[PDB]
């Protein structure tokens, strides 16, 4: 067992431009018994490097294995969209084996404009269930995209949930899911539901609409 | 003296030590060791001290006394099963021995260890044939398996050539704590021999056999192929000497 | 190559003895070491146990030794860890990797693996929101509509449209837990035709735990 320090993790990175990961060991570990594992998201990780010396069958030549004894380092000779992944340095020198704490690789190609759909809740969720209210912010990059439900076309406190999706392999673009769960029973005086959405991408945030 | 000298090695890497033509101290080497146990087969290990036979055969290992046991042709353990076999036919003598603190210049293995199993896979994806060793042949996995076992448990591959036979080698590695004392396990095959008997106890030769106990006596002489019956008297040397 | 496949993923109570079956594929088991791999939700990967069928030798990790029994046969072909009277917080995901040997401790190939969940909560069958298309679409350009997966106790339920036939426009998002305990994830899909899409059949919804596949036609509103 050996604790081994890893890089910060989450870069903004460009395409084509060498990325380099830091590997340190706390304690002395064989000069090459290191191996490099990518994992996509939602995806099993996958042997880049055996022993930081050579490349896995079926793995590309830019990603390559450099340094001995304490400090590893992964350097990319170019960057992709696919590329981006988080990865893990093990130690199999003292056992049990440790693997890395993770890096995550993040590459923006460019800014994304947001596109945003408002679902409106259907008569079946209103017979059971709480119909509730749904929201979609599509192709929104970065990650950093705020959306703020709107009630009756009066402000609405932030309860509403959000889950924001890992950029796509080719894509690399980040789709935001932000939905409001409102009871059936309250739907009365609300007549307009909007999700006003601040983002990089549009000139101005823009105020959505319901009505129906 | 070799055997003293380096560290011994473990029991499937066990050195030889083979002496055809050469007066034997046994009892010497015993005083030099504490023997915690002491067996042998086919021969009275009195006998073994003080016989001649036509060749001396010593196999040196460091063993512990708890997997004695194990390492018996008789017993089915795997250790003896996969890394050291003593041949039935010859008489065999078995030592069990614990360095003394006083005797020195015997280096100490990080920890005892040992193949815990030895097989070779078949051609065929789904049929495996367990490998067992041949009396002494040094183990037949022991080329996979390094000096000392690096971890309690280890797993050793290679792949033998095709055609022959194309098929894996796989052995495993076990370890055992080491004692504060080191212990050495001694394997002995001496192999007598019908019409000849090379090696002999030091000293065969004994006082009544020497002309100087019987000096001044009547005695019948049978030195370097002459044989008759003389009286030995001291005097200044005359002759060729 | 041997393609390498994992149990389908179970919730237990704490404390119970679960097991996870990673099969060596082709009926065949290859000369090659098991090795278990546990990952905690946004931790690094750790090693569990390492066990080679041929061999038999069983070896686990420090942490977990002696709560975990790991049997590998080469006649079954297939490698499974039973683990019993883990706490609450071992809930984790499994992986199965294969290994070149001692001198060799790396893995060429991965399990896809198995949640297991260990929760003293009964198990809520899940609900599909309706796709609700929104009201407001482009005029020929695409058509957004959306069947969400809702109110599930046990991760992860796997959501396909056209049973995994369109496989382009569909966005997946990760579930997110909410002020109740059951959580849910979002599915949409965009369909160029503004209307009918693609194909009529559309949004396959399948349980892990549940095992029930049900197909529902759609139609754009």
């Amino acid at each position: 067992e050996i604790v081994l320090t890893q890089s910060p993790g989450t870069l903004s990175l460009s395409p084509g431009e060498r990325a380099t990961l830091s590997c340190r060991a706390s304690q002395s570990v064989s000069s090459s018994y290191l191996a490099w594992y990518q994992q996509r998201p939602g995806q099993a990780p996958r042997l880049l490097i055996y022993g930081a010396s050579s490349r896995a069958t079926g793995i590309p030549d830019r990603f390559s294995g450099s340094g001995s004894g304490t400090d590893f380092t992964l350097t990319i000779g170019r960057l992709e969209p696919e590329d981006s992944a988080v990865y893990y340095c093990q130690q199999y020198g003292s056992s049990p084996w440790t693997f890395g704490q993770g890096t995550k690789v993040e590459i923006k190609r460019t800014v994304a404009a947001p596109s945003v759909f408002i679902f409106p809740p259907s008569d079946e969720q209103l017979k059971s269930g709480t119909a509730s209210v749904v929201c979609l912010l599509n192709n929104f990059y970065p990650r950093e995209a705020k959306v703020q439900w709107k009630v009756d076309n009066a402000l609405q406190s932030g309860n509403s949930q959000e889950s924001v999706t890992e950029q796509d392999s080719k894509d690399s673009t980040y789709s935001l899911s932000s939905t409001l769960t409102l009871s059936k029973a309250d739907y009365e005086k609300h007549k307009v539901y909007a999700c006003e959405v601040t983002h990089q991408g549009l000139s101005s945030p823009v105020t959505k609409s319901f009505n129906r | 003296s070799p055997l003293l000298s380096g560290t011994p090695p473990q029991v499937y890497n066990f050195k030889r030590l083979v002496f055809t033509n050469c007066n034997y101290n046994l009892t010497k080497l015993l005083s030099l060791f504490s023997v915690n146990d002491f067996t042998c087969s086919q021969i009275s290990p009195a006998a073994i001290a003080s016989n001649c036979y036509s060749s001396l055969i010593l196999d040196y290992f460091s063993y512990p006394l708890s997997m004695k046991s194990d390492l018996s042709v008789s017993s089915a353990g795997p250790i003896s099963q996969f890394n050291y076999k003593q041949s039935f036919s010859n008489p065999t003598c078995l030592i069990l021995a614990t360095v003394p603190h006083n005797l020195t210049t015997i280096t100490k293995p990080l920890k005892y260890s040992y193949i815990n199993k030895c097989s070779r896979l078949l051609s065929d994806d789904r049929t495996e044939v367990p490998q067992l060793v041949n009396a002494n042949q040094y183990s037949p996995c022991v080329s996979i398996v390094p000096s000392t076992v690096w971890e309690d448990g280890d797993y050793y591959r290679k792949q033998l050539s095709p055609l022959e036979g194309g098929g894996w080698l796989v052995a495993s590695g076990s370890t055992v704590a080491m004692t504060e004392q080191l212990q050495m396990g001694f394997g002995i095959t001496v192999q007598y021999g019908t019409d000849t008997n090379s090696v002999c106890p030091k000293l065969e030769f004994a006082n009544d056999t020497k002309i100087a106990s019987q000096l001044g006596n009547c005695v019948e002489y049978s030195l370097y192929g002459v044989s008759g019956r003389g009286v030995f008297q001291n005097c200044t040397a005359v002759g060729v000497r | 190559q041997v393609q390498l496949v994992q149990s389908g993923a179970e919730v237990k109570k704490p404390g119970s003895s679960v097991k996870v079956s990673c099969k060596a594929s082709g009926g065949t088991f290859s000369s090659y070491g098991i090795t278990w791999v546990r990952q905690a939700p946004g931790q690094g990967l750790e090693w569990m146990g390492r066990i080679i069928p041929i061999l038999g030798i069983s070896r686990s990790v420090q942490k977990f030794q002696g709560r975990i029994t790991i049997t590998a046969d080469k006649s079954t072909s297939t490698a499974y860890m039973d683990l019993s009277g883990l706490t609450s917080d071992d809930t984790a995901v499994y992986y199965c990797a294969r290994e070149g040997g001692s001198g060799y401790d790396f893995f060429d190939y991965w399990g896809q693996g198995t949640l297991v969940t260990v929760s003293s909560a009964s198990t809520k069958g899940p609900s599909v929101f309706p796709l609700a298309p929104s009201s407001k679409s482009t005029s020929g350009g695409t058509a957004a509509l959306g069947c969400l997966v809702k109110d599930y106790f046990p991760e992860p339920v796997t959501v396909s449209w056209n049973s995994g036939a369109l496989t382009s426009g569909v966005h997946t998002f990760p579930a997110v837990l909410q002020s109740s305990g059951l959580y849910s994830l979002s599915s949409v899909v965009t369909v160029p035709s503004s209307s009918l899409g693609t194909q009529t059949y559309i949004c396959n919804v399948n349980h892990k735990p549940s095992n029930t596949k049900v197909d529902k036609r759609v139609e754009p509103k």
